[PDB]
RNA sequence: CGAUGUCGGCUCAUCACAUCCUGGGGCUGAAGUAGGUCCCAAGGGUAUGGCUGUUCGCCAUUUAAAGUGGUACGCGAGCUGGGUUUAGAACGUCGUGAGACAGUUCGGUCCCUAUCUGCCGUGGGCGCUGGAGAACUGAGGGGGGCUGCUCCUAGUACGAGAGGACCGGAGUGGACGCAUCACUGGUGUUCGGGUUGUCAUGCCAAUGGCACUGCCCGGUAGCUAAAUGCGGAAGAGAUAAGUGCUGAAAGCAUCUAAGCACGAAACUUGCCCCGAGAUGAGUUCUCCCUGACCCUUUAAGGGUCCUGAAGGAACGUUGAAGACGACGACGUUGAUAGGCCGGGUGUGUAAGCGCAGCGAUGCGUUGAGCUAACCGGUACUAAUGAACCGUGAGGCUUAACCU
RNA sequence: AAUUCCUUGUCGGGUAAGUUCCGACCUGCACGAAUGGCGUAAUGAUGGCCAGGCUGUCUCCACCCGAGACUCAGUGAAAU
RNA sequence: ACACAGGUGGUCAGGUAGAGAAUACCAAGGCGCUUGAGAGAACUCGGGUGAAGGAACUAGGCAAAAUGGUGCCGUAACUUC
RNA sequence: AGGACCGAACCGACUAAUGUUGAAAAAUUAGCGGAUGACUUGUGGCUGGGGGUGAAAGGCCAAUCAAACCGGGAGAUAGCU
């Protein structure tokens, strides 16, 4: 009954909540900037941040490990060569979220989730 | 389980008792671009607290 | 005697010189500042009131404040009254620590308890479970027969049904005094009491033998 | 944690080998026998030539469980297997002479003092 | 919490000797024999260490006239007046139930030497 | 009879008392222990099994006891479907036969998304006479109410002896209830590891996907019982049956007529929970609001302009709070959540490199690597002044103070 | 006894306890010889009974993963 | 009656493991099944795990759980051999 | 060799749960029987209603069958509602 319990079901299984949050994390690395629904954002966060910590340390180990989740060079070459070093002095908080209305066809609440300086 | 006698127009009145949606009063206008959005919310041009956020 | 209010800390033991863990539930009991008495007079009837703690002053208001003001006691989480007991005797503003209970020996203890919310029948009521097999349809934690037939053709109030359970007012009664420590703020009490950790506490010198 | 249909081991030389428990003593719906507590049992399987015969009915008292026994400091000692040791009836008191594996000092008990007296271990 | 690390730790044993699971232990355990106090030795293989501060514990495992006797410690109590390392065991796994399932000769775990 | 489904079981109960146990008491052909019988008493408590569809019953073994009844022989829009139980089939028995049995035997579809009442939970509204925030008082309602065994008194009273108490006290249990997660454990598809088959990441090495989480070994937080704490009370009042004091009517006797003492798990209290919608809407503390105009049938009248507090609520971050509402925390004068740091804990010595070995694989760096919901910290990220609702000093009467 | 009303017949066995089961007895209410009698290896999603293993069937339920239930948005029934 | 979890004859037979046209994973090819978004109550459905006990369930072990391959060794009554 | 054994396709339908205003006017899921034979199936043909066909249940003969369906006698008759 949820007491102290972290995670959010988003109405999947497990393997499915990892495919998609790994297919996530890419996502939003890639493109610094992408569109979700609110509750997934903020998961976003916990799966996300923790590549880019990672990649503070640029490391055969830690490479191999930013693949194991994510699983994807373009991804684990830009954490480690450019996000890692970007964040490099920043404790935490390599995200941020700006909601933004509502999902025509089905009412979700919709939210921007952004790498904190993008540029690109 | 069904009914045994018809309910009321009265009845089905009262059961709407609280249906009424409420209008939201939350409206703020960005201080830089003077749109209205939601409190918390991005303006549809991707404004938020006078900054210009998001951009698209 | 009167009684404070603390917070539930957290439960652990204390081993004995001969070997024997007593399990605690460690109370803490910062002073409480008497914030209005009441007498006959007044009132019609003894009892004080305090606060214990401290509030965010912009989550204080302007009436609670005005109250506490009075007093000239600073702003606590709450307030909570102390029925007086002939003899007793208390003044606004005074503190009263946690070494009011340095005997007493038992305390009842009050809290409210952790929330179970929308329970059923079985876990709410230890209802006995129907067969789970041998041919029960859709029918294994379900409540069973509600009433009899057209006599009394409607069913008895207080009947035995699902709802809310937990997160309610409950005491647990002679619980054993371990220990008074003033300086650390810490009453501990042998067993566990209600509530989840970090709640409120009301501990009274038991009132039972 | 024994209750009726509890199969035990015995340990004695009454000659019962397997015993099953049909009977927790002690209290109206009472439901589990352990630590020390004196069952009711049928016997499933002796020795040829034992002070009791199968298909006998009479009382043990219970001396390793599985399910062990809790200490005023926290600990607990379990055992493999559930043992006892039979007691005659209408005198409780038991029928071996000696007594086999170890016992726990629960049974510190009275009227079981010689099976600790009895018994190699604890 | 803060407090209650305060009121634990102030209650914690300063010399608990290193062991593992694997490794065989005597304890000396204090107890009442009839009218008399008096140490009382348990040796066996520790099968699992719960590691918790305070509440930290230990089970050991041992062949008693036949078949097992398992007894969990709590490593801090009292009545534990001293653990001892009698042979240092080889093993990986840190709860080693297995050994349940294994009698007398299959028992037997590698010596740990080093 | 335009349909009130049924025996037993299961689940859930609720009343009666003609009371099974526990409590009080009278008589006893009551020495004690233990009985018998009756009176009072319905507070609570009141068995698991073998056989049979069974209820019952018999049997086994418990127990303080295994109560008797009513409730559509309580309870199928609650479950079951063994019995009853259509259609198949068989035996026996009847029948020329079709067939039949209130004989037996084998097989054999149990629908219904709850409008109303009721019930368990939980909100919204308005009221409580200016409005608000609290803390209360406690009318009323609900919960609870069981009991074994051992020890002392005492091997005493009693008894020829066997045996063996009353009164009182002390322990420790059974069943039940509540709470809790510290301990012992369970689980822990979000932590770690091992491993089968196959596919992929070019290959090696290292990984990931799928096969019930592929199959397994463990396991943090939480939830949790088997786990560990607490409970039933004592006390008080008025009583039942009953035992009596004083005492006439009735010179005596008489517990009663007047007067008085006792007397039970029932009653009222005492204990726990709800509780002022207690509209008979209670009390206490604190807080906020100090502008004018017009009109009409002129009155507790309607409207306009200006005002808009206390507080509520909204929005966001949220919670051992939660179906939703609700309740609690926090919103930069900030630890509310995420992240981040350190720690713990779990797993159990990663990768990479080197050394040994033909190789599988070993050993070293290494208790390594990784590590969720945990602990201690930290404003990096998100919690924007605002909006809205609620007003602008609050009726009449009498009385007591007061000018 | 797919046959026996009385009937849970009696006795034996198995169980702690067995209206069923097995073995017996014969008092066959109301077996019996191709309306076949009695046997019978094998066969059987056939009926009855015992036992080992196995287990959440049960003591007595806990926890967890999922589809609903629940909240928002769209559509939008039914019996009565 | 439906863009319906039903029914409908024949032909083709890639890789790895495998006895196999079983089964798991893949290739070619084809698809994610025409409401979604959140919550993570009771209860229902479908699964996983479970201390001690082990048929005490029940009309009945119903349902579960369990067994499960290959090769050797080795297998009783009874029998129509 | 075999109405031989185990086991897919194929044929079937013993148990259970789900479903019961269904996904479905008989099914889904897990288990289950046969699986070289009295096997199984495509196409076309034949048998017709007091008639057929039936390894026999009163089974089947177009969602049905102790006498099909359609049209007619026909506004059968209804001392019943
Ligand atoms: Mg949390
Ligand atoms: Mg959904
Ligand atoms: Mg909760
Ligand atoms: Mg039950
Ligand atoms: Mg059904
Ligand atoms: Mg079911
Ligand atoms: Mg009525
Ligand atoms: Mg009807
Ligand atoms: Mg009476
Ligand atoms: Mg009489
Ligand atoms: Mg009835
Ligand atoms: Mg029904
Ligand atoms: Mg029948
Ligand atoms: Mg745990
Ligand atoms: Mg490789
Ligand atoms: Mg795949
Ligand atoms: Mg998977
Ligand atoms: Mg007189
Ligand atoms: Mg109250
Ligand atoms: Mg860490
Ligand atoms: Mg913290
Ligand atoms: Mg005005
Ligand atoms: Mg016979
Ligand atoms: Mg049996
Ligand atoms: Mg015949
Ligand atoms: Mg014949
Ligand atoms: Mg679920
Ligand atoms: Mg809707
Ligand atoms: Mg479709
Ligand atoms: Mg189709
Ligand atoms: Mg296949
Ligand atoms: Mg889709
Ligand atoms: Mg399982
Ligand atoms: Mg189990
Ligand atoms: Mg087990
Ligand atoms: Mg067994
Ligand atoms: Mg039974
Ligand atoms: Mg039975
Ligand atoms: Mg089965
Ligand atoms: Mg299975
Ligand atoms: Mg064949
Ligand atoms: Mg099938
Ligand atoms: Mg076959
Ligand atoms: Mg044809
Ligand atoms: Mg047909
Ligand atoms: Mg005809
Ligand atoms: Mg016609
Ligand atoms: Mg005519
Ligand atoms: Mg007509």
């Amino acid at each position: 009954m949820r007491h102290r319990k972290s995670g959010r079901q988003l109405n999947r299984n497990s393997s499915h909540r990892q495919a998609m949050f790994r297919n996530m994390a890419g996502s939003l690395v890639r493109h610094e900037i992408i569109k979700t629904t609110l509750p997934k954002a903020k998961e976003l966060r916990r799966v996300v941040e923790p590549l880019i910590t990672l990649a503070k340390t640029d490391s055969v180990a830690n490479r191999r490990l930013a693949f194991a989740r994510t699983r994807d060079n373009e991804i684990v070459a830009k954490l480690f060569n450019e996000l890692g070093p970007r964040f490099a002095s920043r404790a935490g908080g390599y995200t941020r979220i700006l909601k933004c209305g509502f999902r025509a066809g089905d009412n979700a609440p919709m939210a921007y989730i952004e790498l904190v300086d993008r540029s690109e | 389980a069904v009914q045994q006698n018809k309910p009321t127009r009265s009845k089905r009145g009262m059961r709407r008792s609280h249906d009424a949606l409420t209008a939201v009063t939350s409206l703020s206008v960005d201080k830089t671009s003077g749109e209205k959005h939601l409190r918390h919310h991005i303006t549809a041009d991707g404004y938020y607290r006078g900054r210009k956020v998001i951009a698209k | 005697m009167i009684g404070l209010v603390g917070k539930k800390v957290g439960m652990t033991r204390i081993f004995t010189e001969d070997g024997v863990s007593i399990p605690v539930t460690v109370i803490e009991v910062e002073a409480n500042r008497v914030t209005q008495v009441k007498d006959l007079a007044n009132d019609g009837y003894r009892a004080i009131q305090v606060t214990t703690g401290a509030k965010k002053a912009n989550r204080v208001t302007k009436p609670e404040a005005g109250h506490f003001a009075k007093a000239g006691v600073e702003a606590g989480r709450g307030l909570w009254e102390f029925r007086l007991a002939e003899g007793e005797e208390f003044t606004v503003g005074q503190s009263i620590s946690v070494e009011l209970f340095a005997d007493v020996k038992k305390v009842d203890v009050t809290g409210t308890s952790k929330g179970k919310g929308f329970a059923g029948t079985v876990k709410r009521w230890n209802f006995r479970t129907q067969d789970a097999t041998h041919g029960n349809s859709l029918s294994h934690r379900v409540p069973g027969s509600i009433g009899q037939n057209q006599t009394p053709g409607k069913v008895f109030k207080g009947k035995k049904m699902a709802g809310q359970m937990g997160n309610e007012r409950v005491t647990v009664q002679s619980l054993d005094v371990v220990r008074v420590d003033a300086e650390r703020n810490l009453l501990l009490v042998k067993g566990a009491v209600p509530g989840a950790t970090g709640s409120d506490l009301i501990v009274k010198p038991a009132v039972k033998a | 944690m024994i209750q009726e249909q509890t199969m035990l081991n015995v340990a004695d030389n009454s000659g019962a080998r397997r015993v099953m428990c049909i009977k927790v003593l002690g209290g109206s719906h009472r439901r589990y026998a352990g630590v020390g507590d004196i069952i009711k049992i049928t016997i499933k399987e002796a020795i040829p030539r034992g002070k009791v015969k199968k298909g006998d009915v009479l009382k043990a008292v219970v001396v390793r469980t599985k399910k062990g026994v809790r200490r005023p400091d926290g600990s607990v000692i379990r055992f493999d297997g559930n043992a006892c040791v039979l007691l005659n009836n209408n005198s409780e008191q038991p029928i071996g002479t000696r007594i086999f594996g170890p016992v726990t000092r629960e049974l510190r008990s009275e009227k079981f003092m010689k099976i600790i007296s009895l018994a190699p271990e604890v | 919490s803060n407090i209650i690390k305060q009121l634990e730790q102030e209650q914690m044993k300063q010399d608990v000797p290193s062991f593992r699971p694997g490794d065989t232990v005597e304890v000396k355990v204090w107890v009442v024999e009839g009218s008399k106090k008096r140490l009382q030795a348990f040796e066996g293989v520790v099968i699992a260490i719960r590691n918790r501060g305070l509440h930290s514990a230990f089970t050991v495992r041992k062949i008693s006239n036949g078949e097992g006797v398992e007894r969990v410690f709590q490593t801090h109590s009292p009545v534990v007046d001293s653990i001892s390392v009698k042979r240092r065991g080889a093993v990986r796994k840190a709860k080693l139930y297995y050994l349940r399932e294994r009698t007398g000769k299959a028992a037997r775990i590698k010596e740990r030497l080093n």
